[PDB]
């Protein structure tokens, strides 16, 4: 589990730098200033682009679920890589407005035991909030694992 | 054609390096390099490589192309050009089983460029091996210049030497 985690999570990493990388900007500026016949190619590249945004999107949510279901079962699966919790809450926080990442959250972290999450308490209680709390929101599932592990560890 | 003159420079100083290290020299790694001399911006003069033929010109010629006089009940060059123009606007996994089944279909035959052409097999072997000691290094100076559009009609191999020339 830790090693597919380890890929999956690789992989993520390289599509989110490579949608941040400065070829992906001069590029999309690039069909910017072309988009300013000549018609029929610029909608159609206007759409090959879109089409492939959504293609290498895609690519990337399916990437980061199976990171994050492999870290969720390489944690439950034992205690050596506790460390890696660290990774696991750093994708939840930065992909919190994905519903797969919450529901995955919801449905297997509170198996995880209390005790790996306590060295990172500090960040998981200053993200608490209620603006987005709903049945699948990360504010209500984070509060609930924030108040199951003070349940667990009130000191 | 500046641009090209400047692209022959570099692969001047490209030759030069591998000269002076004992490794390459000895395996004679070199980038077949001709003569641009631009005129003006808007025309110019170049050298032209006598005794050399486009590799898409002898592989995929519609009249007498090495896949049809090799492989005739395979698939034709236009019915494979075909059938990718038709997957273009089409998913990526469609883009990807097309291309495959088209692999399927079209086999290399471009190993017999040298069997064709060099009936004695130590002329053959040191032409085979001088093909891919000319493909490996201008592949090799190519990824580190980035150089892109490396189609089939802008590649040129020497009949005497089996040595590819990239032009354009
Ligand atoms: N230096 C050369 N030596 C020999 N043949 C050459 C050379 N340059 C071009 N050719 C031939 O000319 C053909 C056309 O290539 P080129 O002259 O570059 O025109 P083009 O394809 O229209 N390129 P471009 O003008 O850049 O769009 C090639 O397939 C070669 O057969
Ligand atoms: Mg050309």
């Amino acid at each position: 589990f830790l090693s597919l985690a380890r890929f999956s999570d690789t992989q993520y990493q390289r599509i989110e730098n490579y949608m941040k990388s400065s070829e992906f900007e001069n590029k999309q500026a690039l069909l910017k200033r072309a988009k300013e016949r000549y018609t029929v190619k610029v909608q159609r590249e206007l759409e090959l682009d879109e089409l492939a945004l959504r293609a290498l999107k895609e690519d990337r949510k399916r990437f980061l679920c199976k990171a994050v279901e492999n870290y969720i079962n390489c944690l439950l699966s034992g205690e050596e890589h506790d460390m890696w919790v660290f990774r696991l809450c750093s994708l939840w926080l930065e992909n919190s407005g994905v519903s797969e990442v919450n529901g995955m959250m919801k449905r297997d972290g509170m198996k995880i035991p209390t005790y790996k999450f306590l060295p990172l308490m500090y960040q998981l209680a200053a993200r608490m909030g209620t603006k987005m709390m709903g049945g699948l929101g990360f504010h209500e599932v984070l509060n609930n694992l924030i108040s199951r592990i003070s349940m667990d560890h009130p000191h | 054609l500046r641009q090209d003159a400047v692209m022959q420079q570099v692969f001047q100083m490209c030759n030069t390096l591998l000269q002076r290290n004992t490794e390459t020299r000895k395996r004679k790694l070199t980038i077949c390099t001709y003569k641009v001399v631009p005129l003006s911006q808007r025309s110019g003069v170049l050298e032209w490589c006598t005794g050399t033929v486009p590799i898409g010109e002898f592989l995929v010629n519609n009249e007498d192309g090495a896949h049809k006089r090799y492989r005739p009940n395979d698939f034709s060059a236009f019915q494979c050009q075909k059938k990718m123009m038709e997957v273009q606007k089409k998913s990526f996994e469609e883009k990807y089983e097309v291309f495959m089944d088209v692999c399927q279909n079209f086999q290399p035959v471009f190993r017999y460029f040298c069997m064709e052409k060099f009936l004695d097999p130590a002329i053959w072997f040191e032409k085979r091996l001088a093909y891919t000691r000319s493909v490996a290094t201008s592949s090799i100076v190519g990824y580190i210049l980035g150089l892109g559009d490396r189609h089939v009609q802008n590649i040129l191999i020497n009949e005497q030497s089996a040595e590819l020339v990239h032009i354009d």
